[PDB]
RNA sequence: UUGUUGAUUUUGUGGGUGGUGGUGCAUGUGAUGCCCGUUCUGGCGCGCGCUACACUGAC
């Protein structure tokens, strides 16, 4: 009668980076949402992270959330490439001095 | 024990009405 | 006939529009509006947001042009913020415009009585108790009251009697305009309800409980 | 002291006769925790007339005593914290007393009933209440807490858990009532005591330091005489009458299998009998809730509709390119 | 107004108009 | 909510039912007849749908 | 268990469904057994919870409030339970004095002449200096 | 004996749009609206405002009220049924415009505000919410009649029709079908506005009507007859 | 304490006041009814072509 998966239940929603994240959503593109993230910075990360590209943000176990962590603050030392972190009122006050002297003109 | 538990749990945890008018401005 | 304050024995059902927003201020005097007179209201102290008359004319309107009143069944009151309480002959036709019922308000107020050569709209002296029938059922609007079907309402109250329909005009404010004079409070929706919405629908269960039709 | 220091005579006599008031106040208390047996009546006649004074300086120092009744509710732990009863003593009882006279005992939350009443029911059921001293300690503090929520009337667990066991001490256990926890089973009334004379039921303070029969038997009235009130006015309103009543409901019907002539109980059952009868226990309905209506939203627009530099630039170029191609021609 | 006031705080009126809600926020996470 | 795909074809719903709110643990084609789906869920009612 | 819909008054409803309520409403018998010791057969299920709604009226403030979350809807996932586990009465105390928002302390109108009973208006009848 | 739905949070009903033809719903089209754009910037034409102005037009000002029509919008979007998503109304200008009216919409009480949203809504063809996230007003194409639901009653407010009870009337009509009321802002002239797309005229009190009286009383009738309170 | 001046103020604690306030009414008067400032500083119309509004799609 007692079961208890190691696993844990899936999760529809978690909190990372001070951001909520819907478990629903993609990992990749349920990291986008996070400021500063894009999708190929949330791909990036995940392929450091040794995540799977196939699954939810809500089946991430702890550990998989602590490394995705780390990766995300300390960039550098992962060895992730740099790369991939009046004068026009003049020229109209002088246009319009030009047409004022075209009406002299005609 | 509690400890353990307090780290896991971390990533767990996450109108108008009657004559109201809209607002001026 | 046109019913009157004076007559208490004819069955009738009587709303009051209490905390109304009605005010005159002169620079000429006029009626004060929220939106029109927002810098004025402000030398005053009071709040702009409850300086909205035009609720009062919306009441009133549904109110007058509901077929009750047709029926001469229907008598209007409206306590004014201020404290003025004012009479609304049935007969009355105020106008479908509000600035033009705005100038009915700075007439009314000032001059204190408005005749057409019956007084209109008149001034009349608090409290309202001594103007209302001797026999008499007093209700508010209060959206927490519980909520009962006007229909049925009516129908178990007595025939001889009158009912009074507490309809407070303000925006917003605490349902408390009437706690003095009044006996119980009834909600009548479960959804939050207009001024004008919520006496139409007073004005629709009596006239479907005496038949007015 | 107060006279000569009036706030009229000099600067500064606020802060005096405020700090006075925290001063008075433990005067009040440290008279108590002092002999007064040889002197009750002199002592009633300064007890009373210092509580007098203090109730006057607590209208303009409210806040001077406030922060003095804090303090003494916050040291009364720390003795607690290493001395438990030992600290407790008849001018605690006393202060839990003056702090309904002197606070509004009937709000939510006030600065310092809810340490008080939070404070009272650690006793009433960390306390062991294993000895008649402390049984009487025990019963004054059900009495200030009943009077605490004499108009709240709200519910204080703690209150159930200490009338259940001391109306089983008194009766020690019967065998059938396993599921409350006794702490001295020396205490049990004995059957020859005729529980048809006139005793008093008022607990004098006094008598606590001293501390037979007689004085158990008092205790045990003046107890359940609150437990009569606590059901007429507290536990009759709320929802789980009848599952709170139960338990007491068996222990009062054992006060009166053993006791015929003990009259109390049958009292206190009878009227409880006529609550359970009149009051309907029905299944409770909580989650029906208001509907919600459909979503709001206001539009944006413009007041007056109407049908940087660098594109305005753009523009006027255009039109003078046009002027000039056709001067041009 | 005095036995005004007492019916409002033993409904949750705090005295500073806010309310008992208010006083439950953060209580419990620390 | 009860989903048919094409064995084979993950990519396109053939059928998508919902029995109910509740979770749905069992969803078995009847042996016999292709046609009836039956389905149970933690309503307690094993409703039997058709394709 | 919080509620049986079965037992809800509608208004629109028709005055023999109106009387059918009460016979409903009369016949009804708590059914939860408490000398059962097989959690499967204490037929708790068909049983309402009346001791919570009891807890709403707890001399806490905050404690209350835990227990209104019941007449409000669960909009929330699951409650955090670490956060409720170790608490103390010195806890509670300790918070109480550490608490955010301060408040005035006020007083009471109404006058007692004596504080104690004797062995006009006495605070705490029953008790004696 | 049945399960209880597995969440309970109430949840706002479904908002009806113009797309969704088989729900049942309260339609309400207010017909012969007098709404009118002019430079003068522009203003909604008004009957007390400007007179000089259509008279240079040539069109009377007696119908050139713009006022009935936003009374009756206040009582019909302000409605219970409006609140219960039961509700969708049209607007028909008399210059042959047909506008859609969410019913989440919140048009502005005052009047003066009210015509500087039309002025907009006539010219940008739309009106934007403040957050962004959906279509309040919007002009769609004529006819009206295929925006109407697949199965639908269509009458109209006609005084010289027979008298009948609105409750009686919605109580009779099927469960699949829905409700059209055409209702006329307009303030005087003959009831054959919607004729051609009505099959019967229905009365609803002796005594004349306003529009904003009679669109109240009538969709009163429907929250009775549907218990929408 | 003033601006030299002499008790006119200053300080702390309590504390009454709507008033060079209006509007009408009764042969000015009425314990009348009703309610409730000062000086400066600024102030496009008519036309084309192209791209999107996704699953007949994106990657």
């Amino acid at each position: 009668s007692l079961v208890v998966q190691e696993q844990g239940s899936f999760q529809h929603i978690l909190r990372l980076l001070n951001t909520n994240v819907d478990g629903n959503i993609k990992i990749v593109y349920a990291l986008t949402t996070i400021k500063g993230v894009g999708r190929r910075y949330s791909n990036l990360v995940c392929k450091k992270a040794d995540v799977d590209l196939h699954k939810r943000a809500g089946e991430l176990t702890q550990e998989e959330l602590e490394r995705i962590v780390q990766i995300m603050q300390n960039p550098t030392h992962y060895k992730i490439p740099a790369w991939f972190l009046t004068l026009a009122n003049n020229v109209e006050s002088k246009l319009r001095d030009d047409l004022e002297r075209l009406k002299k003109i005609r | 024990d509690k400890k353990a538990r307090r780290r896991t749990l971390r990533f767990y945890t996450s109108r108008f009405k009657g004559d109201d008018d809209i607002p001026y401005k | 006939p046109v019913l009157t304050s004076k007559d208490k024995i004819t069955k009738r059902m009587i709303v009051v529009l209490a905390m109304a927003s009605l005010e005159t201020h002169k620079i000429k005097y006029v009626l004060l509006n929220c939106d029109d007179h927002q810098g004025l209201l402000k030398k005053m102290g009071r709040d702009i947001s409850e300086a909205r008359p035009d609720i009062t004319h919306q009441c009133l309107l549904t109110l007058l042009d509901s077929p009750i009143n047709k029926a001469g069944k229907l008598q209007v009151y409206i306590q004014t913020s201020r404290g003025i309480l004012i009479e609304v002959n049935p007969t009355v036709r105020i106008p479908r415009t509000f600035k033009r019922f705005s100038g009915l308000m700075v007439q009314l107020l000032h001059k204190l009585s408005i005749r057409s050569v019956e007084k209109l709209l008149k001034v009349i002296k608090n409290p309202i108790t001594d103007h209302l029938p001797t026999k008499c059922r007093k209700v508010t609007l209060s959206f927490d009251a519980p909520v009962i079907r006007v229909q049925d309402y009516i129908e178990k109250l007595d025939d001889d009697e009158s009912i009074c329909v507490f309809v407070g005009a303000m925006a917003r404010g605490k349902d408390n305009f009437a706690d003095e004079y009044v006996d119980e409070k009834v909600g009548l929706s479960n959804y939050p309800l207009s001024a004008s919405v919520a006496c139409s629908k007073f004005c629709h269960g009596a006239e479907d409980a005496w038949n007015i039709l | 002291i107060i006279k000569a220091y009036q706030p009229k005579l000099a600067e500064g006599n606020k802060e005096k006769l405020g700090k006075f008031t925290a001063v008075l106040l433990r005067h009040i208390i440290f008279l108590s925790n002092q002999n007064y047996l040889k002197n009750v009546q002199s002592f009633k006649r300064t007890q009373n007339a210092l509580i007098s004074i203090l109730k006057s300086l607590s209208e303009k120092y409210n806040r001077e005593l406030s922060e003095e009744c804090r303090d003494y509710i916050n040291e009364m732990q720390a003795r607690y914290k290493k001395n438990h009863f030992d600290a407790l003593s008849n001018g605690d009882l006393v202060f839990f007393s003056i702090i309904g006279i002197l606070f509004s005992t009937s709000d939510q939350y006030h600065l310092v009933i809810t340490p008080a009443l939070i404070l009272m029911s650690q006793f009433l059921e960390q306390i062991k209440f294993n000895s008649l001293k402390r049984i009487a300690f025990g019963a004054v503090l059900v009495r200030i807490v009943s009077q605490y929520q004499r108009i709240s009337k709200r519910y204080i667990p703690e209150v159930v858990y200490f009338f259940q066991k001391i109306l089983l001490t008194f009766i020690v256990k019967p065998l059938d009532f396993e599921n409350i926890r006794l702490d001295s089973y020396e205490l049990g009334l004995p059957l020859d005591v005729d529980f048809t004379k006139k005793r008093s039921t008022i607990i004098p303070l006094h008598t606590l330091s001293t501390m037979p029969v007689d004085q158990c038997v008092s205790v045990l009235l003046n107890v359940m005489e609150s437990l009569d009130a606590t059901i007429s006015t507290v536990w009759k309103s709320l929802p789980a009458f009848n599952e709170i009543i139960l338990p007491i409901q068996q222990l009062l019907s054992a006060y009166t299998s053993k006791y015929s002539d003990f009259e109390k109980p049958r009292n206190i059952l009878n009227k409880v009998e006529k609550l359970t009868k009149f009051t309907e226990h029905i299944p409770l309905a909580l989650q029906n809730h208001k509907p919600v209506s459909i979503p709001t939203h206001a539009p944006k627009y413009e007041e007056n509709f109407n049908p940087k530099m660098k594109a305005q630039l753009k523009k006027e170029r255009k039109f003078t390119m046009k002027e000039i191609r056709k001067d041009a021609k | 107004e005095l036995e005004q006031q007492r019916l409002d705080r033993m409904n949750g009126m705090i005295e500073l108009e806010r309310g008992v809600e208010d006083l439950d926020d953060g209580f419990w996470e620390n | 909510l009860v989903s048919v795909y094409d064995s084979y074809n993950p990519r396109t719903i053939l059928l998508s039912i919902n029995a109910s709110t509740h979770p749905t643990h069992v969803t078995k084609f009847h042996t016999q007849d292709n046609k009836i789906l039956a389905t149970a869920s933690d309503d307690r009612v094993t409703r039997l749908w058709d394709i | 268990m919080l509620h049986n819909p079965a037992f809800i008054s509608n208004p629109f409803q028709t005055p023999d469904q109106v009387a059918n309520l009460k016979t409903l409403k009369e016949n009804y018998v708590d059914p939860f057994d408490v000398h059962e010791s097989d959690p499967e057969l204490t037929h708790a299920l068909d049983s309402s919870l009346w001791e919570l709604a009891s807890l709403m009226e707890h001399y806490h403030p905050n404690v209350a409030t835990l227990a209104k979350i019941f007449a409000q809807p669960f909009k929330k996932l699951s409650y955090n339970m670490e956060d409720f586990l170790d608490w103390n009465y010195d806890s509670l105390l300790n918070a109480e004095s550490s608490r955010k928002l301060k408040t005035l302390p006020t007083l009471e109108f109404e006058a007692f002449t004596n504080v104690f009973d004797n062995e006009g208006n006495v605070y705490l009848p029953g008790v004696a200096w």
